[PDB]
RNA sequence: UAAACGAUGUCGACUUGGAGGUUGUGCCCUUGAGGCGUGGCUUCCGGAGCUAACGCGUUAAGUCGACCGCCUGGGGAGUACGGCCGCAAGGUUAAAACUCAAAUGAAUUGACGGGGGCCCGCACAAGCGGUGGAGCAUGUGGUUUAAUUCGAUGCAACGCGAAGAACCUUACCUGGUCUUGACAUCCACGGAAGUUUUCAGAGAUGAGAAUGUGCCUUCGGGAACCGUGAGACAGGUGCUGCAUGGCUGUCGUCAGCUCGUGUUGUGAAAUGUUGGGUUAAGUCCCGCAACGAGCGCAACCCUUAUCCUUUGUUGCCAGCGGUCCGGCCGGGAACUCAAAGGAGACUGCCAGUGAUAAACUGGAGGAAGGUGGGGAUGACGUCAAGUCAUCAUGGCCCUUACGACCAGGGCUACACACGUGCUACAAUGGCGCAUACAAAGAGAAGCGACCUCGCGAGAGCAAGCGGACCUCAUAAAGUGCGUCGUAGUCCGGAUUGGAGUCUGCAACUCGACUCCAUGAAGUCGGAAUCGCUAGUAAUCGUGGAUCAGAAUGCCACGGUGAAUACGU
């Protein structure tokens, strides 16, 4: 029954909660749906939507789905090495290189999602849909446009990426 | 429901004993068929004026453990609602559900 | 509806007979629930027919029970377009029971001095094709024999069937395509 | 919210009850009120310990109480004075010479009403009731029973409006009519008003209760197979 | 003008194809709008890549190019306003104060189609009978008074909470009468309570007589019943059912619902839990992301049916005795017979049907075949569904009272309508005479043989009883014969005069039963409308729950005991 990935650190970021209705066909039951984010400290594509009778059983379901069919991904230093504009499904987010002298600057549940992602110093404005369910894809799409450091000279910088497989 | 009829019934059993005991068949002895050529006259037809509340004909009981507006059941000392309630919890003995 | 087909049950015999045509005649002659009178009502009727002619006791009974007796019935069905009918062939068991029912309603209002005279005269009257349910048998069979030219919602059913595998003819159907 | 009649219409048809006595005629009413009274007043006196089932019984010339507990000898006291006092009041209420024995039920350390005590505390103190019913069912299924149903109602969590919620697990049939299965209805108040739990617990479908008797009583234990019967 | 469009500006370069429509042309057996070679517009299908979704995908909505057009929330507005063109209405780009927290692209599931199609409950049908019409029983409203108390309003109210209603009951209304109070504990005073007995007043309540002064003890003093009084406190059909707990009705025997968990989508959420075939069934063959398990359902269960089996009375009697030929009793065990172990029958077999198949129907022996007959038996749960009035209960009000003692009046009035059921309108029945067999159960303040009384019901006394012992009980319809013709009769027997009875001082309105004479409504009832598959339906009596007193009902029993189930 599946392989799972782990981090040596705890994430229990509950982002949303909902309830399921059929309203006449068996009427309406007490069930909830839930969305929970499991990072790594440097990032994961870990996002899980699950559902059950009660809120606790529901979140723990959703926390399980945030670590199966998912793998961890990694980025050196608290910044991102590319000024790129991550888009995922109308929720569009921005990054530009920065200092360590600034840490996070963000609010709500977003400051908690960016800390595990490693893209919190580079944190620039979000636009399009910025309600909780889709705003939180920073650590997914913003780590699939990824750049990360491996060179010793800027003029060997494109040469060094070519010889990584040649 | 409602305590005043339950209050009436509780007073009544000591008042049955006091008024009615000495005046049970006395109606019959002094007036009706037992008064065969004896009694039937005014000088004895004043003797029964105390019992009226004490009479078995006002001894309606209702639910012996709470009170209830009609629908009493004499074999349990209980009622419709209160029987079902006691049966849910298995407090009543010998109790089948009908199947034959 | 109905999850399954369900047939008739066993019916018990009566203390004066072992023949079925007699036991089924006393049964739908039963009213107030009391068959033990109806036993006599059947046998007292049959003796009066038998005095009218002595060849049999069954003379007028057997052809009345053919002649007032249907063969086909018509239901009315429509869920769109225009109004239609669907004829069905029915079981002997119900053909017979309409006929016996109609004989015992007609005879009990016939108003003669014995239930024995009333039934022998009402079977004598329908046997010769001039009693009271000859009209009812003739009208009901005419309507079922006639509405065989129609089918449930014909106008959309004629395209609907040939698209979903079916015939190009004109046929009656049980509340579906044709 | 139809709430099918959860146990009353299910008894005496190989399903034991919390009374076993014989009465008939017009005095059945005088024996039942007396049996309610002794049920109410006796368990209040042995309330020092928790208690799992109650059985009061009236055979020829005696009154016999069976009681079931999570540990034995505990309602019986020390010395023997404590239990002679339990027999004093059983005679006083029923009006017959008294007996009591101590016995335990199948799966003793678990019972219907001790789950509802556990769920009630959080609600009484107006804090931590959103995982409490679920943790109650988890503990309950770790201590025994083949299935449990819990339904909680109240002005729950101290709310200014009412809520129904429930929690069901394992195998708890509802048309069942064989083996005793243990039921409690709590009722209690706190500052905001009334709370309540309906606790059905299910031990076994042939485990626990009586079984159907496997013989007639007519051939057995009879040292002389006649009185006369014409054979002498 | 416009939905005036590769819906996608103009035109072009580049990016896995295959095929449709249909066409230049090379090649083919020209082998059917075809294939291959190489172009064509034009369309299906889907990969790299793209979208919020539909969808796009070599004709892009991909990768892009140059260069131009246009948008900055909605409504109000494609209008106003300005420039211009137009016989002439008009057209054209294109706005705000004001109003307002939205408006708007897409999609899930419920419901829903009157778009297409599929399924089920005695829900119809196939019938049969019943309410609705008469009259009565009983509840509802209308309407009425001091008041004729509510709760409930198709299916989800009306023989139901609130099953036995003179007062009591009991909410309602009026009259007396008191406030620790009918009831518990705690203090104070008078009477013991209990019983017998005269009387006043309405009865509450009190006075007097006669019997008794018990109970515990500091004989201080109190409990018990009753009166008196004070607090704490008892009590509250006290309000609020969007403040609640407990509890239950509905869909429906729908044939599905849910618990844990994975997966597909960004997700809401689905999937399973949906299809076909089959079923009481998540039962069973086939099968897709559903897997594992529970619920409904199946089961254990009590009961019946023959039949085995044991007991042998308060049960039975083939032969036998006492003998009027009755198990009453000497006696007998073949036998039912009662309550219980159960046996037997499993859709298991065979055949048809059915997609192979679950399973349905037929077939047969047998007491009995459709998961043998009967009953148990009903999911999660919306419905602000209904009870604060069994009962629990806060917020929160009275506590000389939204408590409590006592009498009388009323729901059950009567105008009618309405729910339900009862028994008639016939003759399958009624009558007259003669004639037959039950099952089950209720009786410890009770009923009850005999008794004397009684038109009958019943009456008071009492052996007796514990109900297979004794009694309700003559069980009736049915059966035998004769009789009756749609005439309110040969059906029905309401009203009313008048007598006799029950629980109780006390039966007048509000109560129940017996019986004598006369005698009406009612000809199978319209709109409406339901229950039922076989011990049912119909119909007749019986007992019981209830139960102070009494039934037309209900509940269960036994007599006599039906049509049919094609079809949706």
């Amino acid at each position: 029954a599946h392989i799972e990935k782990q981090a040596g650190e705890l994430q229990e970021k509950l982002i949303a909660v909902n309830r399921v209705s059929k309203t006449v066909k068996g009427g309406r039951i007490f069930s909830f749906t839930a969305l929970t984010v499991v990072g790594d400290g440097n990032g994961r594509v870990g996002f899980g939507y699950g559902k059950a009778r009660e809120v606790p059983a529901a979140i723990q379901k959703a926390m399980e789905k945030a670590r199966r069919n998912m793998i961890n991904v990694a980025l050196n230093n608290g910044t991102l090495q590319h000024p790129v504009k991550g888009v995922h499904t109308g929720s569009r987010v921005f990054m530009q290189p920065a200092s360590e002298g600034t840490g996070i600057i963000a609010g709500g549940a977003m400051r908690a999602v960016l800390e595990v992602a490693g893209v919190h110093n580079v944190l620039a404005k979000a636009y399009g849909s910025t309600n909780p369910i889709n705003v939180v894809r920073a650590t997914i799409d913003g780590l699939e446009n990824m750049n990360s450091p491996e060179m010793v000279a800027a003029k060997r910088g494109k040469s060094v990426e070519e010889i990584l497989g040649k | 429901a409602k305590q005043s009829m339950k209050a009436r019934e509780v007073k009544r059993v000591a008042l049955a004993d006091k008024y009615f005991a000495k005046r049970a068949e006395l109606k019959a002895i002094i007036s009706d068929v037992n008064a065969s050529d004896e009694d039937r006259w005014n000088a004895v037809l004043k003797l029964q004026t105390l019992p009226r509340d004490s009479s078995p004909s006002r001894q309606r009981n209702r639910c012996r453990q709470t009170g209830r507006p009609h629908g009493f059941l004499r074999k349990f000392g209980l009622s419709r609602i209160k029987v079902r309630e006691a049966a849910m919890r298995g407090e009543i003995p010998g109790l089948k559900k009908a199947s034959w | 509806p109905r999850r399954r087909v369900i047939g008739q049950r066993k019916i018990l015999p009566d203390p004066k007979f072992g023949s079925e045509l007699l036991a089924k005649f006393v049964n739908i002659l039963m009213v107030d629930g009391k068959k033990s009178t109806a036993e006599s009502i059947v046998y007292s009727a049959l003796e009066t027919l038998a005095q009218r002619s002595g060849k049999s006791e069954l003379e007028a009974f057997e052809v009345a029970l053919e002649n007032v007796r249907p063969t086909v019935e018509v239901k009315s069905r429509r869920v769109g377009g225009s109004t239609y009918q669907v004829p069905v062939e029915v079981r002997p068991v119900r053909r017979n029971a309409l006929a016996m029912r109609w004989i015992v309603e007609a005879a009990r209002k016939r108003g003669d001095k014995s239930m024995a005279l009333r039934l022998a005269n009402e079977l004598s009257d329908a046997a010769e094709n001039k009693g009271t349910a000859v009209k009812k048998r003739e009208d009901v069979h005419r309507m079922a024999e006639a509405n065989k030219a129609f089918a449930h919602y014909r106008w959309l059913s004629l395209r609907s069937f040939s698209h979903q595998a079916g015939a190009s003819s004109k046929q009656p159907a049980l509340g579906y395509l044709n | 919210g139809q709430k099918v009649h959860p146990n009353g219409i299910r008894l005496g048809i190989v399903k034991p009850w919390n009374s076993t006595w014989f009465a008939n005629t017009k005095e059945f009413a005088d024996n039942l009120d007396s049996d309610f009274k002794v049920r109410q007043y006796l368990t209040k006196e042995l309330a020092k310990a928790s208690v799992s089932r109650i059985v009061i019984e009236r055979p020829a010339k005696s009154i016999r109480v069976t009681i079931h507990t999570a540990r034995p000898g505990i309602v019986i006291g020390k010395k023997g004075e404590d239990v002679e006092k339990l027999r004093k009041v059983v005679a006083d209420i029923a009006g017959v010479p008294a007996q009591i024995n101590i016995a335990e039920v199948r799966k003793p350390e678990l019972d219907a009403k001790l789950v509802a005590d556990s769920i009630t505390s959080q609600l009484e103190r107006r804090v931590m009731f959103r995982r409490a019913m679920k943790r109650a069912v988890q503990n309950a299924m770790r201590l025994g029973a083949k299935g449990i149903k819990v339904e909680v109602s109240g002005r729950l969590g101290g709310a200014e409006i009412a809520r129904t919620e429930w929690y069901r697990e394992g195998r708890v049939p509802l048309h069942t009519l064989r083996a005793d299965i243990d039921y409690n209805t709590s009722e209690a108040h706190t500052t905001y008003g009334v709370i309540g739990v309906k606790v059905w617990i299910f031990k076994g479908e042939i485990l626990g209760g009586m079984a159907a008797v496997e013989q007639p009583e007519k051939p057995a234990a009879q040292p002389k197979k006649q009185q006369r019967k014409g054979r002498k």
